[PDB]
């Protein structure tokens, strides 16, 4: 009949007129009394409703609506192998997430999906149950209950159908494990469905590259024990027969470079048909075509076989394409470091033909810089002209500023501290700046350095360094070992090729030291300088000004800039005094770090570190003692202490030397002073040699999301320091420090983590081969 | 984490905290009210309050997500222009985020993706609702954004001139003329293109650029 | 000198065999098929196509090959200029 | 007045259809000495029928299998020589034909006749082949219906 | 030390964009066409009659 | 490690020993079945026992003494190693003057009983995991690929290779066929019982019984891996996931089905079918209509073996080693007997007024009153 109005009881998801957008009644016509059914069908088919009830008890249309509830919270429990992070993404992908409506179809879909995943991994006695608890004001809560029963243990892998290879040899290389060694915990026996396909492909390639061509896998089964405990994987093969490569021929729209393709395609006659060799040939053809510009070549290799004479004649069809050009190079993610410090690392120049190798090499150079965590390349073709393409680099800038605060000693010295900051990427400008200063009742020290890697746009890098160390024994400047030292350094370096650098520079430093303790090495140095001071009284003064010309070489082919995973680095630094300086000496230092990977994933890495060092004087003038090397602590032989490896000073009889307070300053003073006495104070020699071997392994309590920020290493470490000059007479009753065979050694574990304060290393070190005056330490924390 | 209370008082305490400004505490109350009362009488007000609180809390990703959520369910509303304005403000404020203001470093050649993402927003705003009360600020920020993008392209062109890749210089400056013609950066950049032609022995192509620079010297 | 200078390439490269294919008469599309989209083109007035093939070996003579094509305002070639450059500097 | 009888998959089942079918199919055979059960159980009988008719109907749209109007015209011409509102009758027939057709589409595809039991039936009793096809159709259709009833959402609203 | 100016109804960014130079379009030199008539980044001519900078009281109204 | 959360309920029955059973003898054929699922079991022939293991060892034994007669090792002499395991997995079947043994490396051996020599050793496509069935001068093997192959009894001579289907999650242990009136009835890993004319190798009828209308078809395997048994013109069958069926032998018409199904081995007395569910519920049914006469569900997840009707008692093993004796009517734990801690998962067999069982390690036992 006639309807006056339309009234509803659904108020949340239904709009004002969006409801009426579907009904045909229009409140302005007589009702057929049957089309109401069609109206309800359409309304519920809109998908925004759950129950619809039309009433015309009076003279109007009342549509009782039961809107679908809006999910308000997500609870799930009993799951072990499916973590929340992936489950949330899986639920969100299928269009269910908190805040939107619920559809009963998606519930069944999610149950099926999760049960499918468990059947894939192996929890065959598993079933997720999703139940919705109603909540007032028409809401629901979704609950998931997981019966993760148990993974079935794969029992045996059978390769019946082989007649040239033993089963064990074949099943050794499979990613799945037949039997785990008894006395090992190397692996497991879970059946991952993807690993099955991986191993089937592995077997196919294995027979395919030892010669057998007419080889194929008939059928693979996955039996199951009638208890859902064991899985018996079976593979059937057609062994086939061996073959030889009769001759490989190339054809197609090959570009003008046919000579190099022919040279690549040459193979010594008589070889066995190898599939991986064919893939290698195709890949290198693609690379050689890419280097000239054809970045998208179609290469198809067909092994036409003659099964009557053990012969295959591979046909290689090549279609190069067009010489692509890069239209523009864009950078994304460099939110701090300005655009220049990316565009200057490139080797694929803008507005040129696409050199498919130059892009990858530029990506390598960007990665090596040391201040990008993840750098990824993406060559995407522009949707217009046939041959244009944009190379887009996506970077994620990482922290690159190292901080260092702390205290000189626990006793209340007073406003005495140590500070530090080193920025590799100061405000992203590219400059490397570093400043630190420690003031203490023992010493006062302050240094600064600024380096610009690209003073001009070729690589010519310019740097300067200043320092001030007039510590004068801040405890007291009277009758104390006083040393005011300072100088300046300026260097610049240029590259020779893509993996080298040479630096040269100048500097001058002067040292004024007064009231020195008497001991053998220092007095030898003073005798060399042309000084003949006394021993018991300590009032001598020495001022020396040195003008040093210094040089260095740097080879850096390293896959990453922050605990890398592959490559090599060598760093040589030397200095020579120029004529006219007070001291005539020369010093040479060499550093080397080599990272070799053993696994495709680049997670287990062998690290070989080594350092060598030799310094001496020229023209009968000894090398100054204050330039002596050291060892120990971190960054060297780790496990003893910083600067405690090598010679120990032998004090002359010290007595009545200016002021000697009682119960302090007891270096060698004694009323019954006998003779020279051995001590434990380290002075450093002029021959340095340290080596270290590290096994780098993943940390066993971390996910991949944080895997690149923590590194764990097991190190065996060795090192030794000794003096090139010696006295048989003055060291008759004391160990001969000139002998370089007294090698200190240690081993231990190291933890490395990159914190917002900078990189941190925690190490636990056990020494093995020690000597006197080591005071070895087991824990070492450093920044 | 909130006591169960009738709607009026929980909204009142949320607004009181917002008057105070403790956004870390106001967002909790707003989220609780919205989650408990999804499609109530005044869910729109809760959504807009979430936008304001998220923005002033420097919580840019969630503010962006809430803007992009609300832009759909209410395509027409007397405050949709406000939502677009805050979308643009979110993008642009997200761009200029670092310490470099303290030290005074001209952020011009950093990533421009945020700048363009904001320009699209403010263009939509000034094109759709030209009589609103936010339009003049949008216009000024549009001028600033165009100047900034032109400066970025100019920086790339200048580096390529220094490096020696001339064709890059020519293409970049031609693009700057094509897209950002009325700014001051492209006026600064014309001499680079003139030199790029001259160094390639293209007198018949550098003469015209010399004429243009001469004409617009003023 | 001594400072390492990476190899620099600055435009589309055209081989003499492909150059011989182009003569007066063909439309734009056939030229694009022959040589590819020109990397540099004129924005001012007459639509002229520049093909500049320029190379810097690095501490060696910069080499340049210029091909200037003038297309009349209908879509067909009018004249060409195949300059080996190497003039003056 | 109007209410929803049941929900299926994405479609719906109306009170109107079950209410009409409850009596509209039982009155004709009452004169043929038919003793139907009580209303309640027969209602669930019709419920089980209708819930499946729907599933088949949405299945036909899932696949995208249609029937031309000409087949309807020829079939109603057949009905003219064989034996609501006119358009309602035609809308009923349009879906009824596809609901019936999906059964014969699936069964013939999943049936398997080996030419061996035909000889056994011929020796026991061209009629044998027809008997075999009828039996195999019946069994496979029952199995298919049973498995389809399992993989579709359903609820009871009474 | 202290927060922004009342940190309410005040934009989080600075007011440094108001110093932006006004836009002056290039004019066409003698007998030669410019490519400038190819833009996409157009600024529709909008009047004043509104607040600016720190005076734009942002509030969910 | 932390994920081992299995759901199961394995209780031990009430101690009720109404009579004492005792062990006649043992042999210790050696490490045999072990952890691997298989179908090895001895068989009787003229007061002799023939036993085997997975190492290739084959032994002959006498009754009441266990005194060894002959024994050979079938190590892979033909190969590179001459010591590779032969992987005997087929059940031991004695017939006439031969003992047929299957292998998982696609080999079938026919040993020559007392002498111990090999009559012939042939290769059949795919793994052979079934009981070799002897019939009418032929051997039937159900390889684990769906290929039912028939061999000449005298020597090899593959006659026909009937093809079946193989869904890719079938549970292990393919069924061995039953021969009657020139027809071999064989189950397949796809849920369908098929009859093959056993004179050329031509199919007669292939009928489906496994109605696994499960929500998750991926795990509703629904294969048949029990030997169908024939009484008069009606043959019975059991899918893994349900639908016990009694169906006509002449055609593919189902006489009647029962929803319990879900079995891997069963026995028929000619009037009362006894069987074991997946859940180790031992029950009996009437052949006439399938009325569940009686049930016993005290056990659950004990992983039983096939029942054996010996002296009116249904004897059955379990995983922990106990042998359980069930009354012929209504069920009752008439006697328990612990005879080995090694374990049971093969099939006990009894005939000729005896009883024989094989554990996973201790191998042959004879269980007697």
């Amino acid at each position: 009949f006639v309807v006056k109005d339309i009234h509803f009881e659904g108020l949340q998801r239904v709009a004002v007129g969006a409801a009426l957008l579907s009904m045909p009644v229009r409140t302005g016509d007589t009702v057929n009394d049957e089309d109401i059914s069609n109206t309800i069908r359409a309304l519920f088919a809109t998908g925004n409703f759950e129950d619809v009830c039309v009433l015309r008890d009076g003279d109007t249309l009342l549509v009782q609506v039961k809107e679908r509830p809006t999910i308000a919270s997500i609870t799930f429990s009993g799951n072990k192998s499916v973590k929340d992070d992936m489950l949330k993404q899986n639920l969100e992908a299928s269009g269910v997430r908190v805040g939107e409506s619920l559809d009963r179809t998606t519930i069944a879909d999610i149950e099926k999906g999760l049960e499918d995943f468990y059947y894939s991994v192996g929890k065959y006695s598993a079933s997720v149950k999703a139940v919705v608890t109603p909540l007032p004001r028409n809401r629901v809560d979704l609950k998931l209950v997981f019966q993760e029963g148990v993974s079935a243990e794969i029992q045996q892998i059978n390769i019946v159908g082989n007649h040239a290879f033993t089963t064990d040899e074949l099943i050794s290389h499979f990613q799945l494990r037949d039997e785990v060694p008894w006395w090992n915990v190397v692996g497991d026996r879970k059946y991952q469905k993807q690993k099955l396909a991986g191993d089937l492909e592995t077997l196919r390639s294995y027979y395919l590259d030892r010669g057998y061509a007419r080889f194929n896998i008939d059928s693979t089964q996955v039996s199951l024990t009638p208890d859902k405990k064991g899985i018996y994987v079976t593979v059937n093969i057609t062994e086939g027969d061996q073959y030889k490569l009769s001759g490989v021929e190339v054809s197609g729209n090959l570009a003008g470079h046919s000579a190099e393709i022919e040279q690549l395609t040459k193979i010594e006659p008589g070889e066995l048909y190898n599939g991986t060799k064919v893939t290698k040939m195709e890949d290198d053809i693609k690379k050689l075509l890419g280097r000239y510009g054809y970045a998208y070549p179609r290469v198809q290799s067909m092994p036409e076989i003659n099964d009557a004479d053990k012969t295959v004649k591979l046909r290689v069809n090549v279609d190069a394409g067009n010489r692509f050009y890069v239209r523009k190079i864009r950078f994304e993610g460099n939110d701090t470091s300005k655009d220049a410090v990316l565009r200057r690392e490139m080797r694929q120049m803008e507005g040129a033909w696409l050199g498919s190798d130059l892009v990858d090499q530029g990506k390598e150079r960007l990665n090596r810089l040391g201040f990008f965590e993840t750098v990824d390349t993406d060559t995407q073709r522009v949707p217009g002209s046939p041959d244009q393409v944009d190379v887009v680099y996506k970077v994620k800038e990482r922290n690159t500023g190292s901080f260092n605060f702390g205290i000189g000693y626990g006793t209340e010295s007073g406003v005495s501290f140590q500070a530090g900051v080193q920025q590799d990427n100061w405000l992203g400008t590219g400059y490397a700046v570093g400043i630190n200063g420690t003031k203490n009742d023992y010493q006062t020290y302050a240094e600064l350095s600024v380096t610009n890697p690209y003073f001009t746009v070729d690589g010519v890098s310019l740097g300067g360094r200043l320092f001030y160390n007039d510590f004068q024994a801040d405890d007291a400047d009277l009758s104390d070992y006083t040393n005011k030292s300072y100088g300046t350094d300026v260097t610049l370096g240029f590259p020779i090729n893509e993996y080298n650098s040479l630096r040269a520079g100048l500097g001058y430093v002067h040292n004024s030291l007064s009231n020195m303790q008497p001991q053998v090495a220092m007095w030898r140095y003073l005798y060399s300088m042309g000084e003949h001071p006394s021993t018991s009284d300590q009032d001598n003064s020495f001022k020396t000004d040195d003008f040093t010309f210094n040089y260095g070489w740097t080879y850096n082919k390293l896959d990453r800039g922050y605990f890398p995973t592959d490559g090599s680095r060598v760093n040589l630094t030397g200095k020579v005094t120029i004529p006219g300086s007070d001291n005539e000496y020369y010093k040479v230092t060499l550093d080397t770090a080599t990272y070799v990977p053993i696994d495709d994933d680049h997670k287990w890495v062998v690290l070989g570190r080594t350092r060598w060092g030799y310094g001496d004087g020229l023209g009968g003038k000894e090398m100054p003692f204050y330039e002596n090397f050291y060892a120990g602590g971190s960054s060297t032989v780790r496990g003893f202490q910083s600067n405690t490896i090598g010679p120990k000073a032998v004090y002359f009889p010290h007595q009545a030397s200016n002021y000697d307070p009682d119960y302090d300053y007891e270096c060698a003073t004694q009323d019954g002073a006998k003779d020279l006495c051995k001590s434990d104070d380290a002075v450093g020699g002029n021959a340095m040699a340290v080596a270290s071997l590290e096994f780098i392994t993943p940390t066993p309590f971390i996910s991949d999301k944080y895997a690149n920020s923590v590194r764990t290493s097991f190190f065996w470490d060795m090192g030794t320091v000794w003096d090139t000059n010696w006295d048989s007479s003055q060291y008759s009753g004391y160990p001969d420090y000139s002998d370089p065979s007294n090698i200190r050694m240690s081993a231990g574990i190291a933890l490395q983590w990159m914190s917002p304060l900078g990189p941190l290393v925690f190490s636990y070190a056990q020494p093995f081969k020690k000597y006197d005056g080591d005071k070895a330490e087991q824990f070492q924390f450093n920044i | 984490e909130v006591p169960d209370n009738p709607p009026n008082e929980i909204y009142a305490t949320a607004q009181q905290k917002l008057q105070d400004g403790n956004w870390r505490q106001a967002i909790t109350q707003l989220e609780a009210l919205d989650n408990r009362y999804p499609f109530g009488p005044y869910s729109q007000q809760v959504q807009l309050d979430l936008i304001y609180a998220y923005y002033k809390n420097a919580d840019l990703p969630l503010a962006q997500a809430a803007i992009d959520r609300f832009i759909r369910l209410n395509p027409t509303h007397p405050n949709i222009d406000y939502v677009m304005y805050m979308r643009g403000l979110t993008n642009m404020a997200l761009d200029d985020s670092a310490l470099q203001g303290f030290f005074g470093v001209d952020r011009s050649d950093r990533d421009p993706q945020h700048a363009r993402a904001a320009f699209s927003d403010f263009s939509k705003l000034v094109r759709g609702y030209p009589n609103s009360q936010y339009t003049t600020d949008a216009t000024k920020r549009l001028v600033f954004l165009k100047d900034r993008l032109a400066k970025y392209e100019y920086s790339v062109a200048e580096y390529y001139t220094e490096r020696g890749a001339w064709v890059a210089v020519v293409n970049r400056v031609e693009g700057m003329l094509r897209d950002y013609p009325d700014t001051q950066a492209t006026r600064d950049a014309l001499p680079l293109m003139e030199n790029a032609y001259r160094q390639m022995q293209m007198n018949a192509q550098a003469e015209k650029v010399a004429k243009i620079i001469a004409a617009n010297s003023s | 000198r001594v400072v390492y200078r990476p190899d620099i390439n600055q435009g589309n490269y055209l081989t003499a065999n492909d150059v011989s294919k182009i003569r007066v008469g063909m439309t734009q599309q056939q030229v694009a098929y022959a040589l590819g989209t020109p990397l540099m083109s004129d924005p001012f007035g007459t639509n002229t196509w520049f093909y500049v093939f320029r190379q810097q070996p690095g501490h060696e003579g910069v080499t340049q090959q210029t091909l200037t094509l003038t297309f009349n305002s209908s879509g067909v070639l009018t004249n060409i200029d195949n300059k080996p450059a190497l003039s003056g500097n | 007045v109007d209410c929803v009888a049941a929900v299926v998959n994405n479609g719906v089942v109306l009170e109107s259809d079950v209410d009409g079918l409850m009596q509209s199919v039982k009155l004709n055979a009452a004169q043929a000495r038919q003793q139907l059960p009580d209303d309640a159980t027969l209602r669930h009988q019709i419920m089980e029928r209708l819930i499946m008719d729907q599933i088949i109907l949405q299945m036909g749209q899932k696949m995208g299998v249609k029937i031309s109007d000409e087949q309807l015209d020829q079939a109603i011409a057949n009905i003219a020589k064989q034996n609501l509102n006119y358009n309602t009758y035609r809308n009923q027939i349009r879906k009824e034909m596809i609901i019936s057709e999906v059964r014969n589409n699936e069964v013939r595809r999943r049936i398997t006749i080996l030419p061996q039991e035909v000889e056994s039936l011929a020796q026991q009793v061209d009629r044998a082949y027809r008997m075999l096809m009828n039996r195999k159709f019946s069994e496979e259709a029952a199995s298919w219906m049973q498995e389809q009833r399992a993989s579709a959402y359903v609820k009871i609203l009474s | 030390c202290s927060s922004d100016s009342r940190y309410k109804r005040q934009v989080s960014g600075d007011e440094a964009y108001l110093e932006a130079a006004p836009l002056a379009e290039l004019h066409a030199p003698a007998g030669m066409i410019l490519p400038v008539t190819s833009g996409d980044y157009a600024i529709p001519v909008t009047n004043g009659s509104g607040a600016v900078g720190k005076a734009l009281d942002i509030r969910p109204p | 490690n932390s994920e081992e959360d299995v759901v199961k309920m394995s209780p031990l029955p009430t101690v009720e020993n109404q009579f004492t059973p005792t062990t006649a003898w043992s042999t210790s054929v050696g490490s045999g079945i072990g952890n691997f699922y298989s179908n090895l079991h001895p068989a009787l022939a003229d007061n002799v026992v023939y036993a085997a293991d997975r190492a290739g060892l084959v032994k002959a034994l006498n009754a009441d003494d266990g005194k060894e007669i002959w024994s050979v090792s079938l190590a892979e002499k033909d190969g590179w190693f001459s010591k590779e395991p032969a992987l005997l997995s087929g059940g031991v079947t004695v017939s006439g003057g031969h003992v047929y043994i299957g292998s998982e490396k696609a080999q079938v051996y026919a040993l020559n009983t007392s002498d111990g020599t090999v009559a012939w050793q042939t290769k059949v496509a795919g793994e052979a995991l079934s009981r070799p069935v002897v019939s009418d001068g032929l051997v039937l093997i159900h390889t684990s690929n769906g290929q039912l192959q028939a061999l000449n009894e005298a020597d090899g001579a593959v006659k026909w290779t009937v093809n079946l289907d193989m869904p890719s999650l079938s549970l292990r242990g393919e069924s061995a066929p039953t021969t009657a009136f020139g027809a071999a009835v064989v189950g397949g890993d796809n849920g369908r019982v098929s009859a093959v004319l056993m004179e050329q190798g031509q199919m007669i009828w292939q009928q489906r019984i496994s109605q696994a209308t499960g929500s998750t078809e991926i795990d509703r395997l629904s294969d048949v891996d029990t030997t169908p048994v024939v009484v008069n013109g009606v043959v019975f069958a059991l899918a893994y996931n349900g639908n016990l069926t009694a169906l006509d032998l002449r055609s593919g018409q189902i006489m009647w089905k029962r929803e319990l199904g879900s079995v891997n081995d069963f026995i028929v007395d000619g009037n009362r079918i006894y069987l074991v569910d997946q859940n180790d519920r031992v029950m009996a049914l009437t052949i006439d209509g399938g009325v569940t006469l009686w049930t016993q569900s005290d056990l659950l997840h004990r992983l039983l073996t096939s029942p054996v009707l010996y002296n009116g008692n249904l004897v059955v093993g379990d995983s922990e080693g106990y042998l359980h004796w069930i009354n012929v009517e209504d069920g009752r734990f008439v006697a328990q007997q612990k005879v080995d801690s090694s374990g049971f998962q093969t099939e006990p067999v009894a005939a000729d007024g005896k009883l024989l069982i094989q554990a996973k390690d201790g191998t042959v036992y004879s269980i007697t009153r």
